[PDB]
This record gives structure tokens, sequence and C-alpha cells, in this order.
């Protein structure tokens, strides 16, 4: 099935040729184009005003790279290094240490935000949902040093909101 | 089986085996291997002295049009007498069939630059000259494409490493961009991912 | 067209344009990566790896990362034989040190040898 | 009125969903399109930075951040409590461009631990 | 909506498009977010008692390539694939 | 809570706090060395270790797919509490 | 190893083509150093040209000598056009030191080096 | 020396050298090219500024990832200077405005600024504090500039006597001042001998002085080997140029002299090759319309 276009001879009727000559002299469908421009002129614009009327989003949006901790508990990460194994730009830098009691935990947890490409493979691979893609997007930095994060930065970034992330996961846990 | 396994074809496999046997008979001068895999796309594998004859015969002879070209690639493999593999990949307009035309070569011996029968291969040949080093005799212009001007090395080799030997930064001492030996800021921690326990038993070469 | 042959090596060592310290000083090592003993199985054998000597990795002064001045640190050239390994090393230019391939010697073992009336192999727990 | 006449443009108060601590105001309408359901009015000097002018994003608390980016349909005054106690209740807001912002440092102890020269001398 | 009828008449007068009907202001046609959560089932598997991985192991059936000629009175000359017959004209308004 | 180094500043929860002649201190000039004052070990001390009447018990962490996979711990020795590897909270038995 | 040739059947046309290349580079310097508005005398650029020819004294095979002539002819094309720039020609020069040493004593103090 | 202060690897771009530099000034010319060579060397540069942050953003792309760092001070306080010199391995003093502002005279900048900073530098236990000075800074008359720099030399020799005083001649470079005034034309006949010195040999001598000991105490000089007349230099600069807030302390400086002192070592004794003014003058003699 094909539908090939631009095949006509010009119809040489007197009425057809005087309509096309009037189109040549008066620029008629040019005025029809002006009519379309007025028809969009007399609408109302679908803009948003930026600080006061924010644009919509999705529940599965991937921003801040925060960390969760347990319900009335401590750090949800184990340092199991699956997020480094799936992080494609190798932005995850993890050097673990077991803590002062014996249970396996971290020392050096680094998300190189200059290298992160915002997939969610660390969101998929994380077997306890410790690392979570955050909701918001204001990094917006006047320096380079403040882009690269550390463990206490990410945990302060996860202590600024939890029920945000818990609400998004409770919306999204059946699908992913 | 009936779901979740991609079903194989039969009669198309038969016709491509017949056509490969046809080509292999009617060109005794440049034929080493013809093979069909499970997904039924024909492969011909060729000594590098009849490249323009095979492409002229596979453009015409009227039971094989194959008017569309793809990719040329001389895919780099070590360990061999002939590393580089020119891989033509041809599609026909009247037929709906796919052939791969793989001829082999080493690091220095040129081939005859088949731009004169397929005009598409001009920038392809210039690009694979810039990236590999397979020199192309009887060719109008070999410039460098997809590389820097002052850079060289043919960097798609397995000898040229992932990061380069060159680095660029700016200085205001001489008010311009200068080159340096490379200084990575991270290790590129290479992941050992070679599993044991015989990943595919059907592809066992005879052990030495 | 049947040009002359000569008993020489190949000289791409100035065609590839790698700098001279990385040409000469990188003493290569050809080795068989043997069986990872914490695993089991020699599937990862049969592939001669040409790799290079390691150099320094210093502390990144902001993060403690291992910043290196090495292009030739992460290469791994996968071969099938030893003669072609020597041929590639003479072809591209550098020198090298060679390990052998040390296959497991097969030993006679039997459960009927694990048990005996007058030999001193006695599991005493199975 | 000069407040909202030179705040940005609007006059569209008339739905009155509510407010939140830092005083900020949140208004949800259904009469407009999807994109101007929920709008926000920022107060003045919420943390002493004179935020009548030069208003920032993320001067909002995060429950209204989820409500206002069109991820839910009901305000966070529908479900007030949550039984988690570790969270910030100060809300150090967006801060890139202050003398109070992040600096990076590797949470890593000493690596090789050089030999100690002896205390007492000799000879 | 929320417009006077004179400018609506001007919008129809500018072009015959009936701009009041579909207007690029999605009001309530979007489904109301945070529905009750729907379940995600599993298809032709996860029933017990039969589903061997020995049966449906299409990954381990990748065959080695089959070969013909190498270095190691015929009523013939077929095509690689049958000549597909020329297509059909359009039903709904081709030119012509 | 934060401790007191001889630099007069906030130490870290893992022992990386600076020496008195580190110039990383003098690249921390005039800005916040940020720290999470909530520490991980400070919450385990306020955990009521529960008393389950079985022998080998389960742990999920408050609902499947919100937490950690099913781990099964043992309550044999009465001299040691049964510590989860994921939860970081103990368990005991009575009889 | 009865290899196909490239341009030359022996070393004679190899030396002839590389001396023609060096002829072209000698008559190629003043036009480019007057056009590109550099900071360097004509004689210094010509001496780096003859130095870069002096670097490759150990090249023997006719394929390799012809391939060096091919690289030099391609670069002379890209410098008789202004496809390249001032940055590339000053990258042929090595002026921004990099004073990196060679003495074993200075490979020893500034060390971790062969 | 503390750990992670020791040198590492090949030079430049995370080569944590044995210096931690604290530079005063550097918003202008010579200190900016000095920070340029330090970022080429790859150390951490602590630099303060009281100016608009444009020039410190301008010197941001110099060092590696987060190496250089910026702060603030003024010619009133002590706390900010102490905060700059809290933990500094090496420290250098470039300062001086060549005209009189309404609150900083030529007086009391060279008197009040190197005293406090060099005193708290000795009170911070630093090694190899370097301070600049002009050539022939004499107590002799007709030079407010040179006599205030001589008083600065006296103060720096008084407190922490083993500080490295560096005196070059006039400095021609890429953004020169006196050679710009030479080019700044549109009838006068005078003469005075003079020889200048090039900026990158000066700063290579600076870094050799800052990382090569046996250098302290004794002051160093850095003069190019020219030794000719002002009239030949005016003919030279106008033949290369192809043409037919300022005070007269400028014209006093360029009609003073350039005499030598054989008491102190110079370029070849410190070991850096001296370059004449020819092709660098061809560099810095632009702006002409169609002869290139
Ligand atoms: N050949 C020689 O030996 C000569 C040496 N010099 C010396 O070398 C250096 C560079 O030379 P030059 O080009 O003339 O000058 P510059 O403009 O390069 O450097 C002068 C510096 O002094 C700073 N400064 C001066 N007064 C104050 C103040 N009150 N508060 C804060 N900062 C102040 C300036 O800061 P900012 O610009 O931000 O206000 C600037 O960073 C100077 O120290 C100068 O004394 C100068 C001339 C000749
Ligand atoms: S995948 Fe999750 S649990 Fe594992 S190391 Fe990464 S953050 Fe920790
Ligand atoms: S989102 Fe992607 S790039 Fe970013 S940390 Fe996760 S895996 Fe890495
Ligand atoms: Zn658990």
């Amino acid at each position: 099935t094909y539908k090939y276009v631009n095949l006509r001879e010009p119809s040489m009727d007197m009425k057809s040729v005087t309509d096309r000559a009037a189109q040549t002299l008066l620029w008629t469908e040019l005025i029809r184009g002006l009519g379309m421009t007025l028809s969009y002129l007399f609408r109302e614009p679908a803009t948003i005003n930026y600080p006061f009327e924010k644009g919509p989003l999705s529940p599965r949006f991937r921003g801040e790279h925060a960390l969760r901790r347990y319900p009335s508990g401590e750090e949800r990460c184990i340092a199991c290094k699956l997020c480094e194994a799936v992080c494609p730009a190798q932005a995850i830098t993890i050097e673990a240490e077991p803590r002062a009691d014996g249970s396996r935990r971290t020392t050096r947890y680094d998300i190189d935000m200059t290298k992160c490409i915002y997939c969610g493979f660390c969101q998929e691979a994380c077997p306890v949902d410790a690392i979570v893609e955050g909701p918001n997007f204001e990094f917006s930095t006047e320096t380079h040093e403040e882009l690269l994060y550390n463990k206490e930065k990410l945990l302060n970034n996860g202590d600024k909101w939890e029920a945000e992330i818990a609400a998004n996961i409770q919306a999204d846990y059946l699908y992913r | 089986t009936r779901p979740t396994v991609r079903p194989r074809n039969d009669v198309a496999h038969k016709q491509l085996s017949a056509f490969g046997e046809y080509v292999a008979e009617i060109l005794p001068k440049y034929v080493q291997q013809v093979q069909v895999s499970c997904f039924s796309e024909l492969e011909i594998c060729i000594h590098p002295d009849g490249v323009i004859p095979v492409l002229t015969f596979l453009r015409d002879h009227s039971n094989a049009q194959f008017k569309s070209l793809a990719d040329l690639t001389a895919v780099d493999i070590p360990t061999r007498q002939n590393r580089f593999e020119i891989v033509y990949n041809l599609l026909s307009l009247r037929f709906n069939s796919r052939i791969r035309v793989k001829t082999y070569t080493d690091e220095l011996t040129p081939v005859e630059s088949s731009v004169s029968v397929y005009k598409a291969a001009n920038w392809y040949e210039r690009e694979i000259w810039d990236m590999f080093g397979v020199f192309f005799a009887n060719h109008p212009d070999l410039r460098r494409i997809l590389t820097d001007y002052g850079f060289e090395g043919h960097p798609f080799r397995k000898d040229f490493p992932l990061s380069g030997y060159v680095e660029l930064r700016y200085d205001d001492e001489v008010k311009r961009v200068v080159a340096e030996p490379v200084e990575l800021a991270q290790e590129f921690r290479k992941f050992d991912l070679n599993s044991p326990w015989e990943a595919f038993p059907a592809y066992r070469q005879p052990p030495e | 067209t049947q040009l002359i042959t000569v008993d020489e090596k190949l000289d791409i060592t100035t065609l590839t344009g790698v700098p001279e310290e990385h040409i000469k000083t990188r003493k290569a090592r050809i080795f068989v990566p043997a069986r990872n003993n914490m695993q089991s199985g020699v599937n990862n054998t049969k592939k001669w790896k040409m790799e290079f000597d390691t150099r320094e990795r210093w502390e990144n002064p902001l993060m403690g990362w291992a910043s290196t001045a090495d292009p030739l640190s992460n290469l791994v050239l996968t071969f099938s034989t030893k003669e072609d390994a020597i041929a590639f090393a003479e072809k591209n230019g550098w020198s090298y040190d060679v390990e052998e391939r040390k296959v497991p010697k097969p030993k006679s073992k039997s459960y009927g040898a694990n048990f005996s009336w007058n030999k001193r192999t006695r599991v005493s727990t199975k | 009125y000069l407040r909202v006449l030179f705040r940005a443009n609007d006059v569209r108060v008339g739905t009155l969903v509510g407010e939140d601590k830092y005083g900020n105001k949140y208004y949800e309408d259904n009469k407009q399109f999807f994109g101007r359901h929920r709008w926000v009015i920022y107060t003045t000097e919420m943390n002493g930075k004179n935020t009548f002018w030069d208003v920032d994003g993320s001067m909002v608390p995060p429950e209204w951040h989820r409500w206002l980016h069109c991820m839910t349909d009901d305000p966070p005054t529908v479900k007030p409590p949550t039984a988690r106690k570790f969270i910030w209740t100060n809300h150090k807001f967006n801060l890139s461009g202050t003398p109070q912002q992040y600096v990076p440092y590797s949470t890593t102890r000493k690596k090789i631990q050089e030999w100690v020269p002896p205390s007492t001398p000799y000879k | 909506a929320s417009a006077t009828r004179l400018i609506q008449g001007l919008r129809n007068w500018a072009s015959g498009r009936d701009l009041q009907a579909k207007l690029q202001l999605r009001y309530q046609e979007i489904s109301k977010r945070t529905q009750p959560p729907p379940k995600l089932p599993v298809g032709p598997s996860h029933r017990l008692s039969n589903n061997y991985y020995c049966a449906r192991d299409g990954r381990r059936e990748a065959m080695p390539p089959s070969i013909v000629m190498s270095s190691q009175s015929e009523k013939k000359a077929v095509s690689p694939a049958p000549p597909i017959k020329r297509w059909e004209l359009s039903q709904d308004e081709p030119y012509l | 809570g934060v401790r007191t180094s001889p630099t007069g500043e906030k130490v870290t929860h893992t022992g990386q706090v600076y020496d008195d002649e580190d110039y990383r201190r003098v690249r921390f000039v005039g800005r916040q060395k940020e720290v999470n004052e909530n520490f991980a070990i400070d919450l385990i001390a306020e955990q009521p270790v529960s008393q389950v009447g079985s022998r080998v018990i389960s742990c999920d962490g408050g609902g499947g797919a919100l937490g950690h996979p099913r781990v099964y711990i043992n309550l044999d020795k009465e001299t040691k509490t049964g510590t989860c590897g994921y939860c970081g909270l103990q368990f005991r038995q009575q009889h | 190893t009865s290899v196909k040739p490239i341009f030359s059947r022996d070393m004679n046309e190899a030396k002839r083509r590389v001396r023609e290349l060096y002829r072209a580079w000698y008559r190629e310097v003043p036009n480019t150093v007057h056009l590109f508005q550099l900071d360097i005398s004509v004689k210094q650029g010509r001496d780096k040209v003859r130095e870069m020819f002096k670097k490759n004294a150990h090249v023997t095979d006719p394929r390799v000598v012809d391939l060096l002539v091919i690289k030099g002819k391609m670069e002379l094309e890209e410098t008789i056009n202004v496809w390249k720039q001032r940055t590339h020609v000053m990258r042929f020069f090595h002026e921004t030191e990099a004073p990196r040493p060679k003495d074993f004593l200075s490979k020893f103090y500034v060390g971790h080096d062969p | 020396l503390h750990h992670a202060v020791i040198p590492h690897g090949k030079g430049g771009r995370s080569s944590v050298s044995g210096i931690v530099a604290t530079v005063f000034g550097a918003t202008g010319f010579l200190g900016r090219y000095l920070v340029n060579h330090l970022g080429r060397m790859g150390s951490q540069v602590i630099v303060p500024y009281r100016c608009e942050p444009y020039d410190t953003m301008h010197l941001r792309p110099m060092g590696d990832l987060g190496q250089i760092i910026f702060m603030d001070w003024n010619g009133r306080d002590k706390d900010s200077i102490r905060r700059a010199v809290e933990h500094s391995n090496v420290v250098i003093n470039l300062v001086g405005r060549e005209w009189e502002t309404k609150n900083f005279d030529f007086e009391d900048v060279f008197v009040k600024i190197p005293q406090a900073i060099a005193q708290v530098s000795k009170e911070a236990g630093v090694e190899k504090f370097i301070h600049i000075s002009h050539l022939n800074a004499d107590i002799k008359s007709s030079s407010k500039y040179l006599r205030n720099k001589a008083v600065g030399e006296k103060e720096v020799r008084e407190t922490f006597p083993e500080a490295t005083i560096i005196k070059p001649a006039d400095i021609f470079g890429r953004e020169d001042r006196f050679l710009n005034y030479f080019a700044n034309i549109r009838s006068l006949g005078k003469k005075t001998v003079k020889q200048p010195v090039y900026i990158v040999d000066v700063t290579k001598g600076i870094i050799n002085a800052i990382k090569d000991p046996d250098a302290r105490g004794k002051t160093f000089a850095f003069v190019g080997p020219n030794r000719y007349l002002l009239f030949d230099l005016v003919q030279y600069v106008f033949a290369v140029a192809h043409r037919p807030w300022t005070t007269r302390d400028k014209v006093e400086r360029i009609h003073t002299t350039d005499r030598t002192l054989p008491h102190l070592p110079g370029l070849e004794d410190l070991g850096v090759q001296a370059t004449p003014l020819e092709l660098k003058a061809i560099e810095v003699l632009r702006r002409h319309r169609t002869y290139r």
C-alpha cells in the first residue's frame, strides 16, 4: 500500500484558471495564512509563570540522588557495590569498612554528579532501596567542588525529606 | 518453545544456502567460505584480490541486484596473520535478502578501494583509513575524518588505550590551547567479568 | 606483483605514534591467567593475556582517588597461542617476559582407593 | 495590592487551599488548565533573606513540593502525621552562593600510617 | 472556555477550524492521579509442576554456523529470496 | 552527637577527623564542614529487642518490597542476641 | 612474505619521494608562517621540520617509508589549506614546558620513575 | 613534612608537589602568571582578593579539580591575613598600586602591608617567604616608588631576616604596562640607559627560588642581558609597531637608570635560560592595522 503525491495536470477550465489568476493577483491564500495567524493570536497562551506556577512532573522522576534510612533506624545501605557494578559512567565510588560493631557498612560513598547520567540502574540494582533517585532538581552551583557528593552530604540530603521519597516509592513499588 | 523462543525459518534458510552454494560454484577464483547462521543471513568470506570483481558481480548478473551498501568495517582482531576484516553488508531492492561480504587483510597490504562501483563507500573508506590504517589504493582523497587534525594513531585499535596519549587544556602564558600527557582524575576501575563453568558447551574448539 | 621478501621484523612502532617512554620502558608480561582458586573451573584459561607493568597511582588531593599518569595500565590483549604473541610483540615494538602454561597433572583417585584393608587411607567419618 | 502587582502578575486569589509554616501560601484551582491548578505565594523574610524580592525555588517544604509538581491530588493537610523521628525540621534551604555551603572531603581514615620516630634520643 | 462570544466568533471567522471544540487547554480530561494501585500479574510461566528450564532454553540452542564451499545441464539459478510482487495503490485518496 | 577534636571542630562518625597540620583544614576556610549529627550507632541503643516465642524467626523490615529480603535468624544461644545482617536490630526468645 | 608494494619497488623511489616531501616542506614554511601570524622565525620552523625528518632514521621497509610520505603529504594538504590552525602548528612546537628530565639523579629525586 | 604533602607522579594536573602556596596580590599581572605556572606545577594556591570576583573567576580554569581557593582581606585588618596564613608551606608578597587612590597613598602600603603579613608569616613558622622589590630601590631622591620599596626591603629584612627578596628589572610580557605606555602615543628628546627582563624567565626563577634551597637570606636579581639605550629601544618599538590614572613618577622611572650590582647572583647562577626581547616584542607589539 503506497499513496504517492504531487501528480496533477492543472485543470484548464475557465473557472479554474480565473480562480487561480485571482489567487495570483490578490495573494488570496496568503491572506488565509494571515487569518490563521489571527486565529492563534486571539487564543490564550499555555505558559507557566516560573517560580509561582511550577510545571508538572511524574512519580518516577529522577533527581537529587538521596539516601533512605530505616523506619526508626540506621543507614539502609550495606555497601554491596551493585550500584558501582551497574553504574555505567563509574560515578559510584564505594570503599567499605565494617563499623565499630561488626556489621558491614561503608566509609567512602561517592556519587560523582558531574558523571551521573540519571538512568536508575542504581535504583534497580539496590537490593534494599537504599540509594533512591531524588525528586527535585536544584544543584545549580557556582562552584565545581559542591557538585561531587559524599556520605554525610547524601545523608543530610536524605534527612531533608523522607516522606517525599516514601510517597513516591509507595506509588511506584508495584511497577518497578 | 512455542512461546519465548524465537522461531527459525526453513525455506529462506534453504534458499540462502542454495544461493551461497550458487555463488561459490560460479566464482571458483575468490571463494574460501560461505556460511549461514541460525538467523539466516548469508555470509561470504573472501581472499583480498577480487574485491571489485565480487562487488561488480554482486551488483549485477540480474539474479542478484544488491544495490544497497553498508558499513565496510575492517573489524580488528589480534592473534592472526591477517588482523583486519573488511565487512561489506549488502541489501537488495527487488529481493529482500541480506548478504555479508567479509574479506580479510593485514596491517599494510592495501585493497583496491571499491568506491568506483559504490559511490557510498567514499566517506566510509576515508573514515576507516583514519581509524584503522587499511590503506586504499586507487582512491581520490584520503583525508582524516572523526579525528583531530594534529592527532594520529588510528585510535580504534586494541593498542591505543581507552584514554588517549593526548590531553588538551588552556594556558594564558601563550594565550592558547596546549597538549599534555594525559592525567586522569579517576582510575577507571576495570571489572573482571569472565565467568567459569562453560558458558556455552556447543562452541567448544578442539583443545590443544 | 611477487615483490621481494626479506628476513625482517615489522616496524609499526613509529607508525602508531605512541610516545617514546611508553614505547621502550613498558616491559610487557605475557601470562596465562590461571584458575581463580576461590572459584572452581578452568573456563577462564586458554587465553594468553598480554598485559603491561603497573606504575604509580597517587592520592587525588580532593577525594583520595587513584589518579594515574598511565595510558597503558588498563590494556589486556587476548591471544590464543604463544608464537603469535611473540610475533605481535616483535611487530609492535616492545619487550616482554613470558610465563609458561602449567596444566593440572592428573592423579589416580578412587573411592575404592579411599577404602582399604591394609593401606593407611582412612576417612573414618563417612 | 502592590505586593502582588509587583510580585509577578496575578490577581487570582479565590480558591484558598491553605498555607504552611514559613507562612507560604498554596492555592489549588480547577477552573484553569492543567499547569495552573496549584500556585504558590512566597512570603517575606522566611529565613531572614528578604525573600519578597529575589525569590528562590525550594523555599517550599517538601510535602508541598510533591503536591505542587502535580504528583498527587490532595494537599498534605489531608494526611498530617508520620511516625518517623530523624528528619530536619529547620529546612536549610537552597544555599549555593553563600559562605555556608557544601565542601567535599573523603570520609576515609589514614591509609599507610608512617613509622613513628622515637621520643627519646640516643648518644 | 472563559471567553467572550465575540472573540469566539472572530476565531471561527478567521478559519473554519471550530477552535472552541479542541483548544489546547487540558482541563479535566487527565485521569485523576493517585488511583487505587493496580496489580501486575505474570503470564506464560510461574505455574508449578511443568515449567522446566530444560524445555524453553532457547539461549542454549544457538547453533554453530553451517558451512558450504571453502578452501577446505543444470536447470538452476534461484534467487536468494522470492521476488516480492509490486505493491497496491492507496484506497483512501492517492494521487491519482 | 559531635565530639571535640583539638581543632575545636566537629569530628566525623568514622575516624577521618583532621590532624592539626592538615591544609585541607585551610581549604575548609569560611564554609560549613557539613556533618549529619544523627549517627547510626546512636539509634541501636534505644531499640527494644523483642521477645518472639519461636526458635528460628523471620525478618522483612515492615512489608515486602519496602525493606530487605527475608532473612532468617536463630535464637539458640542465650548469651548472644540474634542480630540481623540487614535490619541491624536484634531478637530474643522466651520460654 | 612476497608483499604487495605501495609506491616504490626498492629504496630508490622511497628516498626520492621523501626528498620531494622535504623539498615541499622547505618551500612550504614561509607562506604558512607569514599567513598564520606566528611568533617564531622561519629558520626555527625549518629546523623543526628537518628535526622531525631526523627522528625517523631507523625506518627501513619501503611500505613504511611510503606510508610516512603519505602521512606527510596528507599533513601538507591540511596545512596548505587552513583546515588546521595556529594551535596545531604550535602543537608541533613544544614550547610550554614540560622540562621533564632525563638524568638518573633527577629521575631519582623527582622519582617513582625509571 | 606531613603525609600527602610529599610529591607524586609526573608533573602537572594532580601532581601534589611539596609546596602549598599562598600568594598575595595576583589579581594583576605578575601574580596571575605566577599562579599560571603554579597550576602548571599542580599545587594548591590560596589567594585572597578584595576586588570584584571577575579576575578570580578568570584564574579559576588554571588549577586542577578544586585545587585553588579564594578568600578576602583588606589593608585594615589582621584576622583575615592570619586566616590566609593559617597553614601555608610557601608564601609570596606581591603588592602595590602604581597611582594614588583617595585612601591608599604610595606611603603606608609598602610600610604597613609587608610588616603585618611578614610578621604573621614568621609567627606562622613558614619557610621561604618571598617578597618582590623593584631594581635600584634607593633612599636617593626623585623616586617615591623606589624609596617606599626600599623601606619595604628594610622592614622585610628587619622582621624575619632570612626572607627571599627578589629584584628584577622592568618586565616585558603579554600585558605589560611600561611598554604599553611606550606604545601609547598620539615630540620629546631625552636619553637614559635601560635594560628589561622577560616575564616567564622571571617566574621560572621565582619557582626555582621557591623550591630550591640555599636561596634564603641573600636577595636575588633577575635582569635580561640587553644593556642598551632608551632611544634605540624607542626606535625598535616603533619600527616593530610601524608608526612614525597616570603620573610623572612613570617618566621618572623610565628616565632613572638600569645599573648592575655584582654582589648578588642572577640568572645563570640560579640556572634558567635568559631570552632576549625580539620575538616576545613581536608578540606584544600588536594593534597595528594591516602590516602583519
Ligand atoms: N620589574 C619589577 O620589578 C616591577 C615589579 N613590580 C611589582 O610586581 C607586582 C606586579 O606588578 P604590576 O603589574 O605593576 O602590578 P599588578 O597590577 O600586577 O599587581 C598589584 C597588586 O597589588 C594589589 N593591591 C595594591 N594595593 C592594594 C590594596 N590597598 N589592597 C589590596 N590589594 C592591593 C592589587 O589588587 P587589585 O588589582 O585587586 O586592586 C594587585 O593584585 C607588584 O607587586 C609590583 O610592586 C611592579 C612594577 C615593576
Ligand atoms: S546497591 Fe544499594 S545497598 Fe548496594 S552498595 Fe549501592 S547503595 Fe549500598
Ligand atoms: S543514575 Fe546511572 S549514572 Fe547516576 S549513579 Fe545511578 S547508575 Fe550511576
Ligand atoms: Zn532483617
